[PDB]
């Protein structure tokens, strides 16, 4: 089925200017914002992650980093908590793969309403963001 | 005193458990490795890295796999790949390129020196040719002579010696390569100077070996008085005898011992004190 | 003269944190930009905030964090590794007379002259409000250069 | 006490072991998420962040750059190293054009230096003139005006040491050297044997102290125009190859060609003539004052008694050349092995200096290109 | 317009057929007839004129400019005047 996802207009620049870092290397960052029941996805904020040299997988997310972040966010007037990540498939369409699979399933023990986005910034050229 | 020898047990059962995650990585590895990659040709071995060609003439580049070594790699070699990730899962399985065309693969022929009869004129030159060298070569470095690249093999318009060829690969019990000079003419020219390049190559890996060519005034020419082209229709594969036995190859046991028919048609310049020493009637 | 070019990311950046910090009653929030001072053409590719309190009555007392300037380096850094900090940025539509003592805390991190960003949250103006000013030796003055939009792949779309 | 100490130290060379083989296995997980690069030249510009490569297996993708990389290395003629998905530049390399360990690592290890060439001196400095002196002193050529030579043709009958001459270099000088076998560059699929002379030149302009080294090669330097061309099509564009690098306005002088042959007349008289092989270097027949140095030679390292003398064999030798006096000295130890002896006597010598006379048929009176 | 960005390929015009129609020879081998693009023109291109293509649907792009990289030549003369003519 389907649902509406609302994004703020801030968090739509950081995504395009993340995916930019290069285009074979895959980028990945966290989300902030929160939920109206199960048909409501507010992103608000999103959060710049470290590259790795894995390619985004399971073992490429770093928790040490993640809490001195988030502790050092709510002194900035960030009372939301983490809503998912989002993932750039730059070049191809959008789906998953094996290793988003394994990835997310991970976090599903922490936040069970994450989301993982799909961003394309090199078919988002034409002027409207395919995502 | 306990607390030094309890830190020391314990290794050895820490040591235990990370060996069964890597005995599973193994069985991962494993079960990465199925019989259906593709062979590549290694291009060039800042950082640790290889460069590889596929025979399909594709370049991938692709970082340095633990499976293989620097001192183990090297340019201009075949090594398997995959097909997807193009990363090289296997090592060269020690042999050079291939056979390509033909090859001799008999171990022993049933002739030997009993079959003949008052040839032991002849007999004992040949010994001294291509048999001794494969025993007595380590008294021959005493005395600070060389052993002999080659014995130029002729004789009438006829069948000829080549009943004793047999007995040499028979006798010796070493390794023989068969190499017939008419099958090494073709009409794909490169093809046939692989076939003599490739002689010597698979020469090296075993050392107690014997080239044996027949009719040998099949391959050769000065190739003049005539019209225009219709040049190197023969000597493609002669330049292969020329740069091979005088180039890295004919060091000690590698040795090539050339039939044919007549002496009246051939090439001067293959007569060489450093191919052919023994010109034997 | 140099030049200044705000990205639109450093300007939406600026304008939303005016509701995000309950910014009120006349009040600034002073941020940070994050570019490129060594060409003639100062380009600003990302920005964040900094908290800020001053008393209206009192203006001897305000605070400013310093510890968010190191952790800013073990993030943008393991990502775009040429940010550097150029200057910090401002909320209010005019500057106040506690800006000549900010200069004094951000000079040891920044490695040029640091530069001085103003930007309007009530958007009464016309044009391009936002303007950039850079702090030289007079005591001390502020030279005023012009600001233009960052044309990119990264903000247009 | 110690007893059950010396247990645990013997232990630590297996636990060493193990160390090690854990290094090698987690470096191949990480091995297996990297996937294959594509590997292609820079062909044109379009944008500053837009460029074009073509791929290694001859189509043309429009490809893209990254931040991470300086754009002043990727202009035309670089090649870059493209992704088999997303088809961007990732990594410059270097210029590396088909390497070859065989065509051009010489795998040098010294056995003939210029000790064992003797005889002919006369014809040594010939070689250093057009190689050790426009090396060394290259301002010698230009304030006298005079170019320095290119091209060498080394011909004259075999065996009188003309591929010796090109391995006493490498075993001098050192610097970089190509071996390039005749027959092994006539491989033939599409245009290839063509595309190959292009591939040693390569190294030319890269390293500048370097020569191409030619043994016995009679083939690209042929005629053939048309009888119908007997399917030469890659071998005549093979031809043409010489006629370029050596005439164009690639640059020249800091490599020198060492060509040789056996007979001239059969290569192409336009190839012989100057402004491609300047030096013709004449390798005569080593006369008896040649010679006389000639077998002490063979005979350093070869065992014998006392009294010896080289003064007969040189009058014995008719028409001989350097290498048959190895020749000479091979059938004199075979000679002492029936009558076992490990120095051969002056007897036994005479006996196989006079068995390459007797045997004879070599011909070597036919070549009347000696000038 | 926008939609082919990155992933082109190099094709080249052959001869016009229809209205916004054309055939082209990419470096592939393999001819397709596609039809061009809103934004292009056939009075703007050549007969020889190379353009650019999709991947895999090979549709026609965008008229690149008459200049042909390829090899040899290239841009043009590099430090040539070397020598004069007497």
């Amino acid at each position: 089925t389907k649902e509406t996802v609302y994004i703020s207009s801030i968090a739509l620049l950081k995504m395009l200017k993340h995916g930019r870092a290069g285009v074979p290397m895959e980028v990945m960052g966290l989300m902030l914002g929160e939920f109206v029941d199960d048909y409501t996805v507010n992103v608000v904020d999103v959060f710049a992650m470290p590259q790795s040299g894995t390619g985004v997988s399971v073992e490429a997310v770093d928790d040490v980093f993640q809490a001195k972040m988030m502790d050092m966010l709510k002194q900035t007037g960030r009372d939301q908590m983490v809503v998912g990540w989002y993932h750039s498939h730059p070049g191809f369409g959008c789906w998953l793969s094996s290793v988003d699979v394994n990835t997310q399933k991970s976090f599903e023990q922490l936040n069970s309403r994450a989301v993982a986005v799909v961003v394309d910034p090199i078919q988002s050229v034409k002027g409207k963001v395919v995502i | 005193i306990r607390i030094f020898r309890s830190e020391l047990q314990r290794l050895s059962h820490e040591n235990n458990v990370m060996l069964e995650k890597i005995k599973d990585n193994k069985e991962k590895i494993k079960n990465n490795r199925q019989l259906p990659y593709l062979v590549a040709n290694v291009v060039e071995v800042v950082g640790k890295a290889a460069v590889v060609k596929t025979s399909s003439r594709q370049t991938v580049f692709l970082p340095m796999v633990g499976l293989v070594d620097p001192d183990k790699l090297k340019p201009n070699d075949l090594v398997g790949v995959n097909k997807d990730s193009y990363l090289i899962l296997d090592t060269l399985p020690s042999e050079f390129d291939s056979r390509v065309k033909a090859m001799e693969v008999d171990e022993k022929p049933t002739e030997t020196y009993s079959d003949v009869g008052g040839l032991d004129k002849q007999i004992e030159e040949l010994v001294e040719a291509i048999v001794l060298p494969m025993k007595r070569a380590d008294k021959f470095k005493d005395m600070g002579i060389r052993a002999p690249k080659g014995a130029l093999m002729y004789g009438p318009p006829g069948t000829g010696k080549t009943l004793l060829a047999r007995a040499c690969a028979a006798q010796t019990n070493a390794t023989f390569l068969k190499l017939a000079a008419p099958q090494l003419v073709q009409m794909y020219i490169g093809e046939g100077a692989k076939l003599v390049r490739d002689a010597f190559a698979l020469a090296k890996e075993k050392a107690p070996t014997i080239i044996f060519i027949d009719e040998l005034d099949a391959i050769g020419t000065k190739r003049f008085d005539s019209e225009k082209s219709g040049d190197r229709e023969v000597q493609r594969t002669m330049l292969e005898l020329l740069n091979q036995l005088d180039g890295f190859s004919s060091d000690d046991r590698v040795k090539v011992l050339a039939a044919t028919n007549r002496v009246d048609v051939l090439d001067p310049a293959l007569l060489r004190s450093g191919r052919l020493d023994r010109k034997i009637e | 003269h140099e030049k200044v070019t705000i990205a639109p990311l450093v300007l939406l950046s600026a304008l939303d944190h005016y509701e995000r910090t309950q910014t009120k009653e006349n009040k600034r929030c002073v941020g940070v930009i994050l570019g490129d001072a060594n060409s003639s053409t100062i380009r600003v590719t990302n920005s964040f905030a900094l908290p800020f309190e001053e008393d209206e009555k009192n203006s001897d007392v305000w605070f400013l964090d310093h510890n968010y300037i190191e952790n800013m380096n073990e993030m943008c850094k393991k990502i775009n590794a040429k940010e550097k900090l150029i200057g910090w940025y401002h909320s209010g539509p005019k500057l106040r007379a506690s800006d000549l003592k900010i200069n004094e805390l951000f000079k040891k991190y920044t490695q040029n002259n640091p530069l001085l960003l103003i930007v309007d949250v009530k958007q009464q103006g016309v044009g391009l409000p936002t303007d950039a000013y850079v702090a030289i030796e007079q005591e001390k003055t502020f030279l005023h250069l012009p600001c233009t939009i960052e044309a990119e792949e990264a903000e247009e779309i | 006490h110690r007893r059950y100490d010396d247990q645990l130290k013997q232990r630590r060379q297996n636990i060493r072991d193990l160390e090690k083989l854990y290094d090698k296995t987690e470096n191949d997980i990480k091995a297996l998420q990297s996937i294959g690069q594509l590997i292609g030249e820079v062909m044109k510009e379009l944008s500053e962040e837009k460029y074009i490569v073509k791929a290694s297996s001859g189509p043309r993708y429009i490809v893209g750059v990254r931040n991470s990389v300086d754009r002043s290395k990727l202009k035309k003629g670089v090649r870059v190293t493209l992704d088999i998905t997303t088809l961007t530049i990732m990594r410059i390399l270097p210029r590396e054009t088909d390497p070859l360990v065989y065509n051009m690592t010489s795998f040098e290890q010294g056995e003939i230096t210029f000790d064992g060439i003797g005889g002919l001196t006369e014809q040594i400095r010939e070689l250093r003139e057009v190689i050790e002196l426009p090396l060394k002193n290259p301002e010698i050529f230009q304030r006298v005006g005079i170019k320095p030579p290119k091209g060498v043709l080394l011909y004259g009958p075999p065996g009188t040491g003309k591929t010796l001459l090109a391995k006493a270099v490498a075993a001098t000088i050192g610097a970089n050297f190509i071996f390039s076998p005749a027959s092994g560059i006539v491989d033939k699929y599409i245009g290839e044997s063509a595309r190959i002379i292009r591939e040693m030149f390569a190294y030319a302009k890269e390293h500048e102290p370097c020569i191409i080294f030619m043994d016995e090669v009679d083939a690209i330097g042929g005629r053939r125009f048309s009888e119908g061309t007997s399917a030469d099509r890659e071998i005549q564009r093979t031809l043409m190859e010489l006629l370029t690098q050596m005439d164009g306005f690639d640059n020249l002088g800091q490599t020198k060609i060492i060509m040789a042959t056996n007979r001239p007349d059969t290569l192409d008289p336009a190839l012989l003539r100057p402004g491609r092989l300047d030096r013709k270097v004449e390798i005569p027949l080593p006369n008896e004052a040649g010679r006389l140095e000639i077998f002490k030679i063979h005979t350093a390292k070869v065992k014998k008694t006392g009294e010896f003398d080289f003064e007969a064999a040189v009058k014995m030798s008719d028409g001989f050349n350097g290498a048959d006096i190895r020749n000479c000295a091979t059938e004199a130890g075979f000679f002492a092995i029936r009558d076992d002896r490990d120095h051969i006597n002056p007897d036994d010598l005479m006996k196989a200096v006079r068995k390459v006379a007797e045997v004879k048929k070599l011909e070597g009176t036919i070549e009347y290109q000696k000038l | 317009k926008r939609i082919q960005s990155v992933p082109l390929v190099i094709g080249q015009f052959l001869e016009p057929i229809d209205q916004n129609t054309g055939i082209v020879s990419s470096t592939t081998g393999m001819s397709y007839v596609v039809r061009i693009l809103s934004t292009l023109d056939r009075e703007l291109l050549k007969p020889s004129m190379s353009v650019a293509l999709h991947r895999h649907s090979n549709a026609l792009v965008d008229i690149l400019p008459p200049d042909s990289d390829s090899s040899i030549s290239v841009m043009g003369e590099n430090e040539k005047p070397d020598v004069t003519y007497a």
